[PDB]
DNA sequence: ATCAAAACTGTGCCGCAGTCGGCCGACCTGAGGGTCGCCGGGGTCTGCGGGGGGACCCTCTGGAAAGTGAAGGATAAGTGACGAGCGGAGACGGGATGGCGAACAGACACAAACACACAAGAGGTGAATGTTAGGACTGTTGCAGAT
DNA sequence: ATCTGCAACAGTCCTAACATTCACCTCTTGTGTGTTTGTGTCTGTTCGCCATCCCGTCTCCGCTCGTCACTTATCCTTCACTTTCCAGAGGGTCCCCCCGCAGACCCCGGCGACCCTCAGGTCGGCCGACTGCGGCACAGTTTTGAT
């Protein structure tokens, strides 16, 4: 019961950026505060969420505190970065100066939303070609500014320019770069004299971690590293299953609520804006085959029981095997793309089951892979059986990643599947018209939930978003995915922490939070392949029943070499037991 | 009196000589040759088997520090040849009595 | 009316500029990806530290840097300004390192 | 009784080169402190197979010189002439033993 | 298709043209021919051989996976080529 | 058991002559070690460091620096001549060669 | 607490014989270890032609006269020459001035 | 009648090949003594030699002089000659070391 | 002689001999002169290493073992005077 | 295409040098046992390298073109190599004074290993705390080249 | 051959990595004190070998004359490397996300030094006697160079 000991070290502590220059008793020590929106906030207005948050932002900086907002995915975080920008314009006239960070996928659209919501402020770019950032940089040097755009590598390569500076106000963005305490940005961070206040700005919350140290427990509010760096263990110790996480450190729960109700906020898409429809998360499992069979032990048996650190290793053959293509030479040597070759994989015969039955329906599809090589042997496929398709990397130069949105966005384009790699794109697709969603394997983290999901999820979509997910019987891709959905549910609890991060009627900490216990209690009751069961999980109404039906009724007065090759028999055995 | 004794390799030298070629006579200068070289390897092999002990931070040469000192100072073929015949001598020292 | 040197005297200019500085000449990371795979030649499932890169980075540097001034040595003796490949065949056959 | 002392080391390991003199030659020439078991079990096997080599090398030039006997001159031949033993005595000078019979081709017309 | 290895470019071929220029130009060579490149990739690439086959083995010996500086210095140290700076 | 100077001291000398003896006492390159090689040893080293040191000083003053940086050394030994036949193996690391260039491939004086 | 494990150089030796020789100069970090490495190299040099002597006149000691016989034939010319009188004068002073 | 004068070269092809097969010592044995203990008096004044040790001097510094001629053959063939010179002698004790 | 004919007593026609031992095919009139300063260098080294033992040793016979080790750490091993 | 020197074979038989019982001398490996130092080992804390990928910023390489200085071949005068002959001279295999220093044989002292306690020199670590080398701005001119 | 060109070379804040010095914390570890062998030291005797002579011998260096095929220097042609320029792209940073591995400390049994006797393997000088090899003669083959 820490609470009260916390915040009189805030009552305490407080005072520290005053006078240098109950957790309500440090953010809701002062009462005011202005509800109108600002005036010179042209093209458009404020929804409501948006306005009672910048009535909080108001309240931070009237607090002195170094405030969090952690709102969902489409609910307007720049425009209320740029409200609270106006009114420290306009009402607390500092005016100045206002560095903001943001990523370089997104600064087009910052200046672009700095043209309609605030003509009359001061704005600078950062890019490329000193040979023009001279000018600006002996521009930046005289005064004559306010708000400075810049991105993460311009900061350490402007180290001497934002040295000569003494801000006022930075708001900076994209906190899941700003995750780690020892990177280079956030050691940069430590040692740039902070003005007075800094503001993340994240969509998403902890993910893949420990609980939110790395800025929300020590970067954000300096106080926080004195009191609770050795309590980060204490209170992350919840995480061996009645007692522990349900019976008496639901306190330890609630704990984190309450000392994570002031500094935050978030609002949820379905209570305000609710333009998205639904989403439906259906998993399925494939199976191995040939050389990921019982085959595939002696191989470990062999190597290991040699390749480094085998579990990137091991999730090569769950994704497809002869990606070495040293194998594959030992099936097909002439290199010629054939039937039960490239589908030796137990994924790709769900694949050209699937796959040509919704182009039997006609939704467009985002097929998204991690390891690359995989997507150059689905492009070897997908030329094999010529449907069309494009195809997005880390190598498109952001060009054709800016140009590609019309040639997949076209009001009559065939092209229906479209391969995606899960990091690529850095929150820059910007897509709306697909309506399925098909994933080969699993990140480490819910940032595939909370981008790849959302890619299909943000506003413009009217259709039904059918998620499915693959995993074979019995890999370690299944320990990828036990462990990092269901040991990162974590972010369950500040999902249910935003409910009452918001307006906050106060039963939801207790009752709802039970109904997310719902969730935390059937984990493990759930714990313990059909062509019928998948065709009726891929559809959705009885006229995609009657296509897939009717393709059903088309192969059965025809029959449909066998579905999966097997351990042909003695090639298997003779694959790597020659190699070491 | 009596001469202090000089000791080396010759009826070694002579002994295998008279198990690859049972005919051939060898001279005394080569004899002498085959002398200086057997404690010319003798003096090399030891001494990096010694500064594998030096470098390994032990106080023991061993057959795995012969075999490493094999290994670097004899070239390609003849090392592997004679790693051949080490352990082959030392399995058959080790397990025959 | 362009300023274009006479061949050579970019020549001598470079000469003295990488003589009077010491970096690494050769870049780090195709340096590395050619030590890494001839370690791989050998044992296929090695590791190295940043200081051995560089130690093999400056022992094949400072190798080759007396190996082509014994080039450039024979090149001079045949009358030439040219370093050429019986050069640097005839440089490491003297120096022994052949035969 | 006395026990049936025979069975010298290089007896065991079927090597011709004296085990007991190589251990002798390990422990008091101060290489390093303490000398192992296997080790000169080890270095006289590798002793007698590179002597083994050598008169193999030479008696195969005896035969082709027409001579029943070993000489300098032999051992040079047999040694500048194996490719690996070249470049393992490469920095040693055999005394009475000649050179090669190697004309440079672009000398004579 | 382009999903091989064999359409990539050899790791040889990194040392660079103008790398080897450099290195002739520290050398103090006023004028290269046009084989010299290809001749000093030979050359390099047998010393770099011979020098990790001495470190490989010693690092074998010494029941480890880890090249490190001291067992390169002790490599070069044996092969006449001494190298100081990088450890006792 | 009185105050006990330290072997170095007594012998008027800075290398530390009870290491030098202890390495090599341990490094196994006799069975005795005497009492003379030490320190004699150690005057040969304390002999040795001041030449290089010397040199390599005389050099950082005239490359107008007030630091020995490995250019330095590099310089001092190739430029004594005794020091360039002693260290005639010996790589120098972040060395750099002596600037020298032939006079053949220097131009001529008709233009 | 773990308390790094000594590895013992001549770094503040090098460095107390550059105060000596020059009253106001540093010394770089690698030039350091360069240094260190010399006299680690010197020292082995020395110390193994002194072993090699031992072995050679049958005896069984490293004394003065064996480093002595060491250094004159490492060391070329007039290094030699002021390096045997510096040993020489170091010795003589260590055994009489007690 | 006419004596037979032999085309120059041919002469020394044959020494050459008679210098390789056989096997003795080219300098003479007195002379080489005389010069050792000339350049053993330089250093030290009442020293003796075992026979050995002069025969042991004058198999190394031959078996050195034959190496080297060997190495300026191969640099005066490279300089597109045959009459050897003394900068091929310089040469290769300049590549080889000794000298610079 | 009288001391004066000591180097010049390696005569031209004995270097000529070890130039075709060589190979050389012909040979210049200068050869002769480097060779002789060549050899007595190379002598004055090996002598001086094979004096410096003789000294250690405390003995007035420079012997095969002497100049055996004395070419031995000179890089030049020598087989077959001595073991 | 035929005569001409000459070097490799073939023969004889002789000087010496390996070689082989041998015989016996002597010293130094073998083993069977006592005992303690070394190293493998199985376990925790800690920091860095691996292995698939992303994002972004630039200098550095790369392809190509115009040009010109070096390489190299064809010729031709120059001459310093080689070859043969022949008259002395120093090297060489033989053999013997002569003396000297190198190699063994013995007693005995100092000199060095070993063990023991300690405190004082030496190694890590912040930590200011400077502070002195790189990173550019103006500015000057020393060396190379188009008219 | 003056003028333009241009790139290396100096002044001058500036910031920051990086020596540098307290400082004091262990904390190893070199030093002082004390037996204990034992390895070197001096003497002292002999003999194996090295220097020093002659000493005939004889073949090999040294000179000298002829002669010519090689070195070297012109001169021409040809082409291949150099320098500049524009564009793109891979090195250089950073970041992701997890594992695994070397290094650094603790008990504990495996084994190699340690004496101590014992016998027989190796060595060395003669002695036997044995065949491999040269050393100055004495025939038949195969390269070289002019008609
Ligand atoms: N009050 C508003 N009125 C009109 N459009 C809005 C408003 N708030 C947000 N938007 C739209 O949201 C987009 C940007 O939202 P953003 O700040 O990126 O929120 P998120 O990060 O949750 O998507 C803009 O294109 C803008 O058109």
């Amino acid at each position: 019961l820490l609470d009260q000991t916390k915040d009189t070290r805030i009552t305490h502590l407080l005072r520290q950026t005053n006078a240098f220059l109950d957790y309500y008793n440090v953010a809701h020590r002062i009462k005011e505060d202005i509800k109108k929106q600002p005036s010179i906030l042209v093209g458009g207005t404020l929804k409501d969420y948006q306005i009672k948050g910048l009535q909080w932002m108001v309240s931070l900086f009237n607090n002195h505190l170094n405030g969090i907002l952690a709102d969902e995915m489409g609910l307007g975080k720049t425009i209320q970065t740029i409200s609270l920008l106006t009114y420290l314009y306009e009402m607390k006239n500092i005016r100045g100066p206002y560095l903001v960070i943001v990523p370089l996928s997104t600064l087009s659209n910052w200046s672009s939303e700095f043209a309609k919501w605030a003509p009359t402020l001061r704005t600078i770019s950062f890019k490329g070609s000193p040979n023009e950032r001279k000018a600006k940089q002996a521009k930046i040097r005289a005064g004559e500014f306010d708000v400075v755009l810049t991105t993460f590598e311009y900061i350490i390569k402007e180290r001497a320019l934002l040295s000569k500076v003494k801000w006022v106000h930075m708001i900076i963005d994209e906190g899941h770069r700003m995750k780690n305490a020892q990177s280079k940005l956030s050691l940069t961070l430590n040692t740039h004299y902070h003005a007075d206040y800094r503001l993340i700005l994240t969509g998403t919350p902890l993910q893949n971690n420990l609980p939110e140290l790395w800025a929300l427990l020590n970067f954000v509010l300096p106080k926080i590293f004195n009191s609770v760096k050795s309590f980060d263990e204490w209170f992350n110790t919840p995480f061996d299953k009645i007692e522990l996480s349900e019976e008496e450190t639901l306190l330890v729960i609630r704990r984190l609520h309450k000392v994570l109700r002031p500094f935050l906020l978030r609002r949820l898409k379905k209570d305000v804006e609710k333009e998205l429809p639904d989403k439906v998360e259906k998993v399925v499992k494939c199976k191995m085959s040939a050389l990921q069979q019982i085959m595939y032990q002696q191989m470990l048996k062999y190597r290991r029981l040699g390749f480094n650190n085998q579990i990137m290793q091991l999730k090569k053959i769950c994704n497809h095997p002869f990606v070495f293509e040293e194998v594959e030479d030992q099936i097909n040597p002439t290199r010629e793309t054939n039937d039960d070759i490239w589908r030796v994989a137990g994924k790709f015969e769900l694949l050209d089951r699937i796959l040509p039955k919704l182009k039997a329906t006609g939704h467009r599809v985002l097929i998204f892979f991690q390891m690359t090589q995989i997507m150059d042997i689905m492009e070897d496929f997908l030329r094999y059986i010529n449907i069309k398709y494009l195809r997005l990397d880390g190598h498109t130069k952001s060009d054709e990643r800016s140009e590609l949105l019309r040639l997949f966005n076209a009001p009559d384009s065939e092209y229906l599947c479209f391969i995606l790699s899960t990091r690529a794109g850095g929150l820059g697709l910007n897509l709306q018209t697909a309506d399925t969603v098909i994933i080969f394997d699993t990140d480490w983290n819910p940032h595939q939930d909370l981008q790849a999901q959302d890619r299909a999820h943000r506003i413009g979509q009217k259709n039904e978003v059918r998620i499915l997910r693959l995993i074979t019987t019995n890999s370690v891709e299944e320990v990828i995915l036990e462990r990092a959905y269901k040991k990162l549910d974590i972010d369950g609890k500040v999902i249910q922490a935003g409910k009452f991060d918001n307006k906050s009627t106060s039963e939801e900490q207790e009752a709802l939070l039970r109904s997310l216990l719902d969730a935390e209690e059937e984990r493990r009751k759930k714990r313990e392949l059909k062509d019928s069961e998948i065709n009726e999980i891929l559809a959705r109404n009885d006229e995609e029943m009657a296509v897939l039906t009717r393709m059903d009724e088309d192969r059965s007065k025809k029959e449909e070499k066998s579905r999966l090759l097997e351990k042909k028999r003695e090639e298997s055995e003779s694959a790597a037991v020659y190699n070491g | 009196r009596r001469k202090t004794r000089k000791e080396s390799y010759a009826i070694y030298v002579y002994k295998v000589l008279k198990q690859v070629h049972p005919d051939t006579g060898i001279s005394s200068k080569a004899m002498s040759i085959m002398n200086s070289f057997v404690n010319d390897v003798f003096e090399r092999i030891a001494g990096e088997a010694s500064r594998l002990a030096h470098y390994n931070k032990r106080s023991t040469i061993t057959s795995r520090e012969i075999q490493t000192a094999v290994r670097l100072l004899l070239p390609g073929e003849l090392a592997k040849h004679a790693v051949s015949e080490g352990t082959k001598a030392v399995t058959k020292y080790t397990s025959a009595k | 009316k362009p300023h274009r040197y006479r061949p050579g005297t970019v020549a001598l200019r470079e000469i003295r500029r990488y003589q009077k500085s010491t970096e690494l000449l050769i870049r780090k990371l195709p340096f590395q990806r050619l030590v890494r795979e001839i370690a791989q030649d050998f044992k296929t499932d090695l590791r190295f530290q940043s200081s051995a890169v560089m130690a093999l980075q400056e022992a094949s540097e400072a190798y080759l840097v007396a190996l082509f001034e014994d080039t450039n040595l024979a090149a001079i003796h045949a009358k030439r300004v040219t370093i050429m490949p019986k050069d640097i065949q005839l440089a490491r056959r003297i120096r022994g390192e052949r035969a | 009784k006395t026990r049936a002392k025979a069975k010298t080391r290089s007896s065991r390991a079927g090597l011709q080169f004296p085990v007991g003199r190589v251990h002798r030659l390990l422990r008091k020439g101060n290489y390093a402190e303490r000398v192992g078991a296997g080790a000169p079990v080890y270095l006289a096997a590798v002793l007698e197979y590179l002597t083994a080599e050598i008169l193999e090398l030479a008696g195969n030039a005896a035969r082709d010189n027409k001579k029943t006997r070993i000489i300098p001159r032999h051992l040079q031949l047999a040694v500048r002439n194996d490719e690996e033993l070249n470049k393992l005595l490469g920095r040693v000078t055999i005394a009475q033993g000649g050179v090669l019979p190697n004309i440079q081709s672009v000398l004579l017309p | 298709a382009k999903r091989h290895r064999k359409v990539l470019r050899d790791n040889i071929q990194g040392i660079t043209k103008p790398a080897i220029r450099r290195l002739a130009r520290r050398g103090g060579v006023k004028r290269i021919s046009g084989l010299i490149y290809e001749e000093t990739r030979g050359v390099l690439k047998v010393f770099l051989e011979n020098v990790i086959r001495d470190a490989v083995t010693y690092t074998e010996h010494a029941k480890r996976k880890t090249v490190t500086a001291m067992d390169v210095v002790y490599a070069l140290k044996r092969q006449g080529r001494t190298l100081y700076g990088f450890g006792g």
